[PDB]
DNA sequence: AAAAAAAAAAAAAAAAAAAAAAAAAAAAAAAAA
DNA sequence: TTTTTTTTTTTTTTTTTTTTTTTTTTTTTTTTT
């Protein structure tokens, strides 16, 4: 058959110069990857020192604890009450490593659930790295690991100076529980000859670390608490911060970002997760050409666009917001190259000072909107923002429902309220919009309108019909013009928005099962033949695939499957037909949908239900 | 013990036997869920009660001890209040 | 306080009512001491009991019970060995204040299915 | 995909359209190598025998690269064998350490020393028959998540991710692929895992004593519609067949050693219907 | 609809101006 | 629904395979002359 | 520069630990009444 099906190995190794950056040059050189990797690099680095900034107040506290015990029997620990996502919290334990290896306070052993599985591992693994912590910040065998030794190589090191010695603990639930008693009884014995200190890392409450630790082991412990905060609150700091941040120019569509959120609030609270599903989503949008290449600030698209090639205006001309901008308007648009060549800046810095005047308009209309009662739009920037891109928002019922209830109050709230809006309105724009290039016009634009609305404001506290002046002038000058529809958009903004949620769909989250259900239901959805199709889903033609037809001969029986009749109602369906048969069985066998069970002598179970 | 004649017993069966006791004592009315299971605790890992070799609060046990013996420390337990000495006669 | 995503609340609850509620009574309650082991079959077969939403069974889903048995939400008191062969058992290890909590997070009445 | 719960409470054109799905998924291969360039892992969970399609992924563009290409579906595979594969076929670092975790760490640890070296792997069927547990997906997952080395897998049964919690499939940086091809599982199911001509095949090579000791075995079991050692062994010593009773309890293990006759407890059950055994009785005469 | 019709239907009624 | 056989599974003992340690042997570096 | 001594690394051999086979016993399932 094969060079790789051999009977004796398993593995095959075609090592080529491998000893004790993957793509060409021709793809790397293309722009599209370059301002790809600068936009994902300023997103990674920017969501990294967003969670710095959340972590670093339980970092001080953190060191705060140990070096409190270091200027002072029971050992100090320090339950650390982190989220039930995991891989997001053990770099935030190696940042307070590197604190601790600031202030020369202590070393750092960490201790994963895998390398306990027995007390003579979790010693050994313990002792390691302690003693390798030490080799890396400035060796023994496996058995030759022992407490005694770490006894004396304290002893010769650190005695004259003291170094705590940290033990973090991130997996706290995940530890055999006799082994975690037993390690906790053998710190606490040497307490005096060695100071400890026990650093966890429980995921779920403190009801677990009561729960898992005995009467005996907990009188030996002087645990305190300390809390990091939520995974849907560094959520909603991160697409408060970062995903509507205006200096960026690649935006999202409302129907992916709910998708994104949707997995976020509703699977699993994976921080990274999102950020690699939004790496995803910006890697798909800027992999479709040196086109989407001019998804930048103005300069350097202005650049792009001078060193542009003519495929790529090919493929800016069949995006579909394209084609209304011509019939708006014609025969140098179309097939000429140049003209559009000229008329591209202007479309660009259109499509830029949109998306700036919707991020200060959605500002606007969250803060409007965020203080009233029942919220029929939502609380925070993201909702509105969805609801917003959507659809059309002044069409909906939702803002007349809005409406009506800001009629409903009285005449002093609905001022504080919109003197609230305009000074976060002009707070927004001169800390967040200012430093960005573009922002003068937009400034320029939207600050005559505020104008307008502040002398609303001054004539309705001078003087019931010019409250409802200030919300129509609300509605007129900001959230019709300034607040469009993702369908209302302007012309060629497919370059910065991502709007394909299907493939994007299929290829983060994993369907092996309705998958493989299509392809034994129609097969005709993959073969694409001229015979197999089927009207029903259930009609069983003679034209389909065995393994099709045999499950579809057992889907129909009961629980219990005998060889006989099942064999013979395949006949009936379709020498070399029990060949046939034997590898049905075996190829629905191996996918999990029936078993032969142990000396059943032809019967078979199906698992599937 | 003595009702079901050396069956089996369990955290919740004998929490069960204790707090109904516990609602009429007038001394005892204050005790937690969590404070009665470390005491259960205490008594597991004093050998007073051992496993039968499932959750730790529903694994199964039994009784390391004589009922004479109990019997002798009802008599020789010093500040015994009369409420307990007079549940362990019935 | 326990946060939790919300498919892994509605399986948490769903295993809660899997190992509580009498599998004999699973015929009449669904179709429209100790904690008692279940397979994974009947746990998302009353997933989409209770749910009636009728998501999609992907792989997060089914990762979401492997890591609610990894945070000591579950356990494994039989299989571990065929775990994707049907003959694993599980065992749910919480109390009824938090579901009750859940349920009430959630809006879902658990003692109508209790 | 929703499966109803109610049904667990109440228990020519082929070739040429196969060969358009084959084009059209090598079709996907620059940008596989796009997206391995950037971190992710490819999974393909199609219907039909991936095994073709990464096969020619690994002749057509990894052709001059590090490619481990392990067989999931290989029932005598275990962790060690891939483990000592990187260890010493590519590291050049011997055989490695017991615990596989050590040796995990050990990979990482050489390299993060070798930075433009890349190690891809392709493992057909990683839910493979040894690969079902969880130590060998953590193993699996922690190998995934170096920059260096790169993941392609396939998958092909129903329950996969029972065993991938949220650590692992993080770890794993899938990229999922419907990889939906029609071919047949003829490689993967062919080997070990997945008679009344064999019980004459083997009653030839018989002597004559072992012949007289089966006939008797024969008909008393047909005679009386298993038997016990005493009748047996007193009807091989009424006959002369024998000379002791552990030459016939060797003849016996010799029996069972071919799969002729069962033992229980000793009881003697031919496990054969009654009906062969008549016509195996009316064969010698 | 596709684009290389279109783009034929609108190039034919801009020579039909 | 219970009594009794029966095949499957678990426990335990015993033997082998593999890992680890310790000694022998060969190669290398540094002193003797 | 050549010879002899002592260090270092490799290879072989022995010991200890882990895994695997094999026998025994239990144990949950299946057939008969």
């Amino acid at each position: 058959m094969d060079p790789t099906i051999s009977v004796s190995k398993g593995c095959f190794v075609y090592k080529n110069g491998a000893t004790r950056s993957l793509l060409g040059k021709e793809v790397v050189q293309q722009p599209f990857y370059e301002e790809y990797r600068k936009a994902w690099n300023q997103i990674n680095d920017h969501i990294a020192d967003l969670q710095h900034r959340s972590y670093a107040r339980t970092l001080e506290q953190l060191v705060d604890f140990v070096v409190g015990q270091a200027e002072r029997e029971v050992l100090p620990t320090a339950a650390l009450l982190t989220g039930i996502n995991q891989p997001d919290h053990l770099s935030q334990f190696t940042a307070l490593t590197q604190r601790l290896h600031a202030q020369r306070a202590a070393m750092v052993c960490v201790l994963q659930s895998r390398d306990c599985a027995t007390l003579k591992a979790a010693v050994e693994t313990l002792v390691f790295g302690l003693v390798e912590d030490n080799a890396e910040v400035e060796r023994l065998r496996r058995s030759q690991c022992t407490m005694k030794q770490l006894k004396s190589w304290y002893t010769n090191n650190f005695d004259s100076e003291r170094r705590q010695l940290v033990v973090i603990l991130p997996d706290f639930e995940c530890f055999n529980a006799s082994v975690l008693q037993d390690l906790i009884l053998i710190l606490s014995a040497h307490c005096g000859s060695l100071p400890f200190v026990l650093v966890l890392g429980v995921a779920t409450a403190m009801t677990a670390v009561h729960g898992t630790l005995p009467y005996h082991v907990s009188s030996k412990i002087r645990l305190r608490v300390f809390q990091t905060q939520a995974a849907p609150t560094g959520l909603n700091e991160v697409l408060d911060k970062v995903l509507l941040s205006p200096k960026y120019a690649f935006h999202l569509s409302g129907k992916t970002f709910k998708f994104l959120t949707h997995i976020f609030l509703y699977y699993d609270f994976s921080i990274h997760g999102f950020i690699q599903g939004f790496k995803y989503c910006l890697m798909e949008h800027f992999f479709g050409g040196n086109a989407f290449a001019l998804c930048t600030d103005y300069s350097k698209a202005l650049g792009r666009i001078k060193q542009l090639t003519h495929e790529d205006m090919e493929t800016i001309r069949r995006l579909p917001s394209f084609r209304p901008y011509v019939e708006q308007i014609i025969i140098a648009v179309l097939t000429d190259d140049d003209y559009l060549k000229k008329k591209l800046p202007q479309l660009l810095r259109d499509c830029l000072l949109h998306f700036l005047l919707f991020r200060c308009s959605l500002e606007f209309l969250t803060e409007l909107v965020g203080d009233l009662p029942r919220c029929p739009l939502g609380k925070l920037r993201r909702e509105l923002y969805v609801n917003c891109l959507n659809r059309a928002i002044i069409s909906t019922p939702e803002y007349k429902e809005c409406l009506q209830m800001l009629s409903f109050l009285s005449k002093d709230e609905f001022v504080a309220k919109v003197n609230r809006a305009l000074e976060r309105t002009e707070q927004f724009l001169v800390e967040e919009i200012a430093p960005l290039e573009l922002g003068e016009a937009c400034t320029a634009v939207l600050r005559p309108k505020l104008e307008a609305i502040r002398l609303a404001v001054d004539e309705v506290v001078k003087a019931g019909r010019a409250l409802q002046k200030t919300l129509q002038l609300i509605e007129t000058q900001i959230v019709q013009d300034h607040l469009r529809a993702l369908q209302d958009a302007p012309p060629i903004h497919e370059l910065f928005v991502f709007s394909d949620i299907a493939t994007v769909r299929r290829n983060i989250i994993g369907a092996p099962r309705a998958a493989l259900h299509t392809a034994l239901n129609n097969p005709h959805f993959y073969m694409q033949c001229k015979c197999c199709e089927l009207q029903d889903q259930s009609l069983l033609v003679g034209t389909l695939p065995d393994l099709s037809v045999v499950y579809k001969l057992h889907l129909e029986c009961g629980r219990m499957i005998n060889l006989f009749d099942w064999l013979q109602a395949f006949r009936s369906v379709v020498p070399q037909i029990q060949a046939r048969f034997t590898r049905a069985v075996a190829e629905l066998q191996f996918l999990g949908y029936i078993k032969m069970s142990k000396r059943k002598t032809d019967h078979a179970t199906r698992l599937t239900w | 013990s003595q009702i079901y004649d050396r069956d089996s017993f369990n955290f919740e069966i004998i929490y069960a036997r204790f707090s109904k006791f516990a609602k009429v004592s007038t001394t005892m009315q204050a005790v937690e869920r969590s404070i009665v299971l470390k005491a259960f605790e205490h008594l597991r890992i004093a050998e007073l009660i051992m496993p039968l070799t499932v959750q730790k609060e529903f694994e199964m046990h039994k009784l390391a001890l004589t009922y004479s013996q109990i019997h002798h420390c009802m008599q020789r337990y010093q500040a015994l209040p009369t409420e307990v000495a007079q549940w362990a006669q019935s | 306080s326990l946060e939790l995503p919300y498919y892994a609340k509605f399986l948490l609850i769903a295993a809660f009512l899997a190992s509580h509620n009498a599998a004999k009574q699973d015929k009449r309650l669904f179709v429209k001491l100790g904690p008692k082991s279940f397979s994974i079959d009947r746990l998302l077969a009353i997933f989409y009991a209770i749910l009636e939403e009728k998501v999609g069974l992907t792989c997060n889903l089914l990762s979401q019970i492997s890591t609610l048995v990894h945070l000591n939400l579950l356990s494994f008191v039989s299989g571990e060995q065929n775990i994707m062969e049907g003959s694993a058992r599980l065992q749910c290890t919480i109390g009824l204040e938090f579901v009750l909590q859940i349920g009430k997070v959630v809006g879902f009445n658990v003692r109508q299915y209790l | 995909f929703v499966p109803e719960s109610d049904g667990y409470f109440h228990s020519a054109e082929h070739e040429g359209s196969i060969n358009a799905i084959m084009e059209e998924y090598r079709s996907y291969f620059p940008k596989w190598m796009c997206i391995l360039n950037e971190g992710f892992n490819i999974l393909l969970y199609g219907l039909g025998s991936k095994h073709q399609l990464l096969q020619s992924f690994h002749r057509e563009v990894l052709h001059k690269q590090t490619v481990l290409v392990v067989n999931g579906f290989f029932p005598s595979l275990t962790i060690k064998d891939m483990l000592d594969s990187i260890t010493s076929d590519i590291l050049d670092a011997g055989i490695s350490p017991a615990n596989p975790h050590e040796a995990v760490d050990m990979i990482e640890e050489e390299f993060a020393l070798i930075p433009e070296t890349h190690l891809f792997l392709i493992v057909h069927n990683l839910d493979g028959a040894m690969l079902r547990n969880v130590k060998a997906q953590a193993i699996l997952s922690r190998l995934a998540r170096i920059p260096n080395i790169h993941l392609l897998a396939s998958i092909d049964h129903i329950n996969t991710p029972l065993l991938w919690d949220q650590g692992k499939l993080c770890s794993f940086n899938f990229s999922w692929w419907d990889c939906t091809t029609m071919l047949p599982y003829t490689n993967e199911t062919a080997f070990e895992n997945s008679a009344l001509s064999s019980m004459r095949s083997v009653f030839s090579s018989l002597t004559t004593n072992s012949r007289g000791i089966y006939m008797l075995i024969v008909k008393y079991q047909l005679k009386n519609k298993g038997m016990p050692f005493r009748d047996l062994y007193s009807s091989c010593r009424e006959a002369f067949l024998v000379s002791s009773d552990l030459a016939l309890r060797a003849q016996l293990t010799e029996f069972l050693d071919h799969k002729l006759v069962k033992s229980k407890r000793e009881q003697l059950t031919i496990p054969i219907d009654g009906a062969l055994l008549q016509q195996f009785l009316e064969e010698q005469e | 609809e596709d684009y290389e019709i279109w783009k034929a239907r609108m190039l034919a009624k801009a020579q039909a101006k």
